[PDB]
RNA sequence: UAUCUGGUUGAUCCUGCCAGUAGUCAUAUGCUUGUCUCAAAGAUUAAGCCAUGCAUGUCUAAGUAUAAGCAAUUUAUACAGUGAAACUGCGAAUGGCUCAUUAAAUCAGUUAUCGUUUAUUUGAUAGUUCCUUUACUACAUGGUAUAACUGUGGUAAUUCUAGA
RNA sequence: AUUCAUAAUAACUUUUCGAAUCGCAUGGCCUUGUGCUGGCGAUGGUUCAUUCAAAUUUCUGCCCUAUCAACUUUCGAUGGUAGGAUAGUGGCCUACCAUGGUUUCAACGGGUAACGGGGAAUAAGGGUUCGAUUCCGGAGAGGGAGCCUGAGAAACGGCUACCA
C-alpha cells in the first residue's frame, strides 16, 4: 500500500507480451495511457520483442526521441506508452504501418497495413452520455472523448475514427448478425458472427458467438468488439482469421508446409 | 557563549527550545513541511554572551576608523525593468535597454562589461504570444458556435424525418 | 528478484537394496554395455516409469478422446524417432511393455560399438569421451545420445582429431621427436 | 587463415537507426579464435562503406571449434555510428577513449560530502582558516 | 510406480507395538572430494544490539545566473556558448528487507460504489471578470521580499546559524 | 432501478478558475508605423471522461482445545431518528429512544514452536505433512502514541514526546 506502485515485477506481467521468464528481473511496467496495464503493447515489448528493431533498451528510447515512431498520428515519445487493440502504429521512416491486433492465440501480431486505410480506427463505445452545458458525447475503448455524436450512436456499437481530427466517420450498430471481435476471455482473438445474445437484467449480459465454420461458442458483452457486417470486414484482420484451429489439425496443417 | 543565537524580542532571558518551522529565524529546514525543535537563547541581554549584534541608526560627532570613514558599494543594480525605473526616476518610456548598470572585468587583456538582463522587458516577442493566446480562444469559439449549429440541423432533419414517418403511419 | 530456475531428478532408487534377483541383473545390464554407475539404469527407467505413466492414462481414458489421440500420436512418434520402439508396434498397447534395455542399447555407446570402429563396447565408451566421434558434423563426448535413426549412418571421427586425418596425434608426434634428434 | 568464409544471416535493414542487422555465421575449419577486430575489414569490404562503420559482438564458439556465431552491426557512415554505437564498444575499437574517472566508491564520498556544506563554501573555507589561526 | 521383512513360544492361530526398508526444494553434522552447467544461503534461537562505509536525487532548445567562474566575441551595449551555487518544479509514499502481530482478522475465489477520493497519462473542455464596472486603469504587461553572493562573528562539537 | 446525466429560477461565497510564463522560426499586408496579422512547440490551468490506483463492501471457505457454556450491553452491545465528522456509506462519534445482537449447525474464551494464498514432499485410489522464503495480497522499521508536507504516509535512510 501506501502509494500507487512503480515497477512492475517479471513473472507478473500478461502473459500475451511473451517475455522470457529470464533474463531481467522487471518487465516495462506501461504508463498511465488510453489502454489498460494488462491489456498493454507497451512500445519498448513492441520496439525490441516484436520487430527486433532495437536490441536493448537504450537504443529503444534513441528511437522515440529522433521522433519516428508516432502512434495514431501522435509523436508519443514514451518508452513504456501503452498501445492497445488496434491502435495505429505507424513508423514515417521504412514507409510501414502497423495496427495491433490479436491473433488466433490471444497475443499480439505485426500486422502490417497499407498506408491508404492506416489512417483510421474502429473504436468500440463505452458510455454516452450528457456533457456540460448539455454537449453529448461518446468515449471510446481507448478514452476518446467525441462531442456531438450521431443521435442514433448507442452503448456497444462501434465508430470508425477519422484519426487526424476527433470527429467521426461511420459507425456500425450492435445487432445479431455484424461481424464481431473477442477482445478478452478464453475465446480471445476469434471473429464470430454476432447470433444472439441472453439480457440477463443485473448484470454481465451475454451472447452468443457463431465461427465461419459453424463453430459456435459463448462469451461475455464486454469482450465481443463489432467490426462490421457479416462477410466484408471494415478492418484488415490478420493471418489465421480468428477461426480456433485446433491443435490435432494444426500439426496436421503446420506438416503440409515444412 | 556556546554560540545559540538569540531569538528576536521572545522572553526569557535564559535559555530555552522551541519548535523551529519555515519562514522562521534560527532553523533552515532540509525538508518540505519539517519542523524541529532547537535551543534558543533569550532576547534580554546578559552577561552570559559572547557576542552581542549591534547596529548605528543615528552617528555621533567623532569619526569610527572602520565603520564611517569606509564606504563599500552595494553588489549587485538592478534586473527587473520597473527596478531600474524606480532607480532612476525618469519616466515610464525610458527605454532602460541602454540604461542597465555594466560591472567592467578583466579576464585577460579583453575587457567586457557583461550587463544582466532585464525582465519583464516588453518584447515583440512576447507581444506575439499575447496575440497568439487572444486569437486561440477566439479561433476555438469559432469552431464550437458551428458545431452546435451543425448539430443542431442533423437533430432538426432526425426529427423531421421521424414525423414524417410516423405521419406515413396510422393512415 | 528472477524467476527460480526450473530443476528435476531424473532417476530413482529402488525400495529394497539387497535384493539378489535383481542385483545381478543390474550388473547384467552395467557389464557388456559399459557403465560406471547403476544411475545409468536407475536413469533409464525413472522415464520408463514416465513413459508407462502416460501411456496407461492414455488407455484408461475414451478411444477417439482428442487427448488420446493427440498425446497418443506425440508419445507413439517420439519414441519411434529415437527408435526404442520399432515401427510395427505402434499401437499405444506394446509401448507399455517395450523392454527396460530397448532404451539402453540406442545410446552413442552401444552405436559406436555396433557400427565397428570400436571393437569392445569398453573401448567405444573411451573413444566418445576422448572426444573422437561426430554423431553429425558436431563433435561429441557424451556416451549417452540416443541416436535418432536419422544420423546412424553420419556416425564418424571428427574431422579435427586423429583417425580421421587432420592431425597425426598428440603423443605420437613427441614419439617420433626422439627419433628424430636420436638419429642426429 | 585459410576459408574464413565469413557469412552473414538474417540480415534485416534497421533504418531507424540508419543499420543494417544481422547474424554474423563464421566458418574456420582448422582455425580458433575468430579475432572480431579482424572481422570489422572482411565485413567492410563485403559492404563496401568503410571499417570503422561496422561493430561485432556476441561470438560463442560452437562444441569444438571449427564453428563461431555472434552478431554484426553496420552502419551507413561513422557520423552516426559514433552516435548510436555505445560508448564501451568504441573504445574498444579504438574510436574513443577511457574516460578518465574515481571509482565508484570514491564518487559516492565526494557526493556525501558535498551535502554537508550550503552554498559554494568560499565564506567558509576562510571562516575556518580564520577560526585555525586563532 | 496397489510388494513388505525380523522380534513374546518347546513348537503355535494373532489388529500388537518395536525394529528394519525407500523418499524429502527437511534441516544439522561427520568423513571424503577430479571436471562442466546450475544454484539456495543469519528463517527457526534473539522483530537481539550495532562501529564504519555506501544504499535518493534530478534539467532540456524551451522557469530564474552580473560566479567579483571558464573560453570564444565580432550573432548582439541588456541577455542569449558552457556553467559551480542557490531559488523554483518534480521525486523521495517506488524499490528493498523481515514475518513480530494477526484465527471471520489477513487471505482466496467472487460481487458493489446509484456509497467515495484519484497526483501522473490520454481525449475533450472557459469570447462573458475594467465592480456606482463614462477616467477607477500599465494592458505594447504591474508590486515585494529573498536565496545564492560580499562583509562582520559565536562556540569543543552537528547537513547549527546571527547581524549588516 | 434513482432525487441520474443535463438544463431552468432565486439568491450565496471570507471568492476558485478563466495564461502579466518560456524556446525556435521568422513569414505576409498596406495609410512603412518598431503598425496590423502570423507557425512549430514547452509549461501551467477549471470541469468531464480515461488510465495508473485507493478506500469501503457481497457470498462461501481456516489449525487445536468444553480441564472454555453461555457471551455482549458499567462508559456502544443490537437497531431507530437527528446531528457532527469523513473523500465518502456506516455507532465512526454525540443526544434521545427501544431492548436488543451471537450461541451445541461449537458462540465466547484459551493455545498456536500461526502472516494468508499461488505452491512443496510423499502418495494405486482416498489421504497425510509442510508452505519464514524468487509471484500476489497484508503488516512492521526498538515498543507505543501523535503529526507536518504532499495526490498519495499515521512514513520512520520525515519530525515530536514517553518508555528501553
Ligand atoms: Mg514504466
Ligand atoms: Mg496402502
Ligand atoms: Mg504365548
Ligand atoms: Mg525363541
Ligand atoms: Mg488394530
Ligand atoms: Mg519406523
Ligand atoms: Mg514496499
Ligand atoms: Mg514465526
Ligand atoms: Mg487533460
Ligand atoms: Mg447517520
Ligand atoms: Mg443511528
Ligand atoms: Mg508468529
Ligand atoms: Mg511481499
Ligand atoms: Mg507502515
Ligand atoms: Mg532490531
Ligand atoms: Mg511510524
Ligand atoms: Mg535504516
Amino acid at each position: 500500500a501506501r502509494g500507487p506502485k512503480k515497477h512492475l515485477k517479471r513473472l507478473a506481467a500478461p502473459h500475451h507480451w511473451l517475455l522470457d521468464k529470464l533474463s531481467g528481473c522487471y518487465a516495462p511496467r506501461p504508463s498511465a495511457g488510453p489502454h489498460k496495464l494488462r491489456e498493454s503493447l507497451p512500445l519498448i515489448v513492441f520496439l525490441r520483442n516484436r520487430l527486433k528493431y532495437a536490441l536493448n533498451g537504450r537504443e529503444v528510447k534513441a528511437i522515440l526521441m529522433q521522433r519516428h515512431v508516432k502512434v495514431d498520428g501522435k509523436v508519443r515519445t514514451d518508452t513504456t506508452y501503452p498501445a492497445g487493440f488496434m491502435d495505429v502504429i505507424t513508423l514515417d521512416a521504412t514507409n510501414e504501418n502497423f495496427r495491433l491486433v490479436y491473433d488466433v492465440k490471444g497475443r499480439f501480431a505485426v500486422h502490417r497495413i497499407t498506408d491508404e486505410e492506416a489512417s483510421y480506427k474502429l473504436g468500440k463505445v463505452k458510455k454516452v452520455q450528457l456533457g456540460k452545458k448539455g454537449v453529448p458525447y461518446v468515449v471510446t475503448h481507448d478514452g476518446r472523448t467525441i462531442r456531438y455524436p450521431d443521435p442514433n450512436i448507442k452503448v456497444n456499437d462501434t465508430v470508425k475514427i477519422d484519426l487526424a481530427s476527433g470527429k467521426i466517420t461511420d459507425f456500425i450498430k450492435f445487432d445479431a448478425g455484424k461481424l464481431v471481435y473477442v477482445t478478452g476471455g478464453r475465446n480471445l482473438g476469434r471473429i464470430g458472427t454476432i447470433v444472439h445474445k441472453e439480457r440477463h437484467d443485473g448484470g454481465f449480459d451475454l451472447v452468443h458467438i457463431k465461427d465461419s465454420l459453424d463453430n459456435t461458442f459463448v462469451t461475455r458483452l464486454n469482450n465481443v468488439f463489432v467490426i462490421g457486417e457479416q462477410g466484408k470486414p471494415y478492418i484488415s484482420l490478420p493471418k489465421g482469421k480468428g477461426i480456433k484451429l485446433s491443435i490435432a489439425e494444426e500439426r496436421d496443417r503446420r506438416r503440409a508446409q515444412q | 557563549k556556546q554560540g545559540f543565537p538569540m531569538k528576536q524580542g521572545v522572553l526569557l532571558p535564559t535559555r530555552i527550545k522551541l519548535l523551529l518551522t519555515k519562514n522562521v529565524s534560527c532553523y533552515r529546514p532540509r525538508r518540505d513541511g519539517e519542523r524541529k525543535r532547537k535551543s534558543v537563547r533569550g532576547a534580554i541581554v546578559g552577561p552570559d554572551l559572547a557576542v552581542l549584534a549591534l547596529v548605528i541608526v543615528k552617528k555621533g560627532e567623532q569619526e569610527l576608523e572602520g565603520l564611517t570613514d569606509t564606504t563599500v558599494p552595494k553588489r549587485l543594480g538592478p534586473k527587473r525593468a520597473n527596478n531600474i525605473r524606480k532607480f532612476f526616476g525618469l519616466s515610464k518610456e525610458d527605454d532602460v535597454r541602454d540604461f542597465v548598470i555594466r560591472r567592467e572585468v578583466t579576464k585577460g587583456e579583453k575587457t567586457y562589461t557583461k550587463a544582466p538582463k532585464i525582465q519583464r522587458l516588453v518584447t515583440p516577442q512576447r507581444l506575439q504570444r499575447k496575440r497568439h493566446q487572444r486569437a486561440l480562444k477566439v479561433r476555438n469559439a469559432q469552431a464550437q458556435r458551428e458545431a452546435a449549429a451543425e448539430y443542431a440541423q442533423l437533430l432538426a432533419k432526425r426529427l423531421s424525418e421521424r414525423k414524417a414517418e410516423k405521419a406515413e403511419i396510422r393512415k | 528478484p528472477r524467476a527460480p530456475r526450473t530443476y528435476s531428478k531424473t532417476y530413482s532408487t529402488p525400495k529394497r537394496p539387497y535384493e539378489s534377483s535383481r542385483l545381478d541383473a543390474e550388473l547384467k545390464l552395467a557389464g557388456e554395455f559399459g557403465l560406471k554407475n547403476k544411475k545409468e539404469i536407475y536413469r533409464i527407467s525413472f522415464q520408463l516409469s514416465k513413459i508407462r505413466r502416460a501411456a496407461r492414462d492414455l488407455l484408461t481414458r475414451d478411444e477417439k478422446d482428442p487427448k488420446r489421440l493427440f498425446e497418443g500420436n506425440a508419445l507413439i512418434r517420439r519414441l519411434v524417432r529415437v527408435g526404442v520402439l520399432s515401427e510395427d508396434k505402434k499401437k499405444l498397447d506394446y509401448v507399455l511393455a517395450l523392454k527396460v534395455e530397448d532404451f539402453l542399447e540406442r545410446r552413442l555407446q552401444t552405436q559406436v560399438y555396433k557400427l565397428g570402429l570400436a571393437k569392445s563396447v569398453h573401448h567405444a565408451r573411451v573413444l566418445i569421451t576422448q572426444r573422437h566421434i561426430a554423431v553429425g558434423k558436431q563433435i561429441v563426448n557424451i556416451p549417452s545420445f540416443m541416436v535418432r535413426l536419422d544420423s546412424e549412418k553420419h556416425i564418424d571421427f571428427a574431422p579435427t582429431s586423429p583417425f580421421g586425418g587432420a592431425r597425426p596425434g598428440r603423443v605420437a608426434r613427441r614419439n617420433a621427436a626422439r627419433k628424430a634428434e636420436a638419429s642426429g | 587463415s585459410d576459408a574464413v568464409t565469413i557469412r552473414t544471416r538474417k540480415v534485416i535493414s534497421n533504418p531507424l537507426l540508419a543499420r543494417k542487422q544481422f547474424v554474423v555465421d563464421v566458418l574456420h575449419p582448422n582455425r580458433a579464435n575468430v579475432s572480431k577486430d579482424e572481422l570489422r575489414e572482411k565485413l567492410a569490404e563485403v559492404y563496401k562503406a568503410e571499417k570503422d562503420a561496422v561493430s561485432v559482438f556476441g561470438f560463442r564458439t560452437q562444441f569444438g571449434g571449427g564453428k563461431s556465431v555472434g552478431f554484426g552491426l553496420v552502419y551507413n557512415s561513422v557520423a552516426e555510428a559514433k552516435k548510436f554505437e555505445p560508448t564501451y564498444r568504441l573504445v574498444r575499437y579504438g574510436l574513443a577513449e577511457k574516460v578518465e574517472k574515481a571509482s565508484r566508491q570514491q564518487r559516492k564520498q565526494k557526493k556525501n560530502r558535498d551535502k554537508k556544506i550550503f552554498g559554494t563554501g568560499k565564506r567558509l573555507a576562510k571562516k575556518v582558516a580564520r577560526r585555525n589561526a586563532d
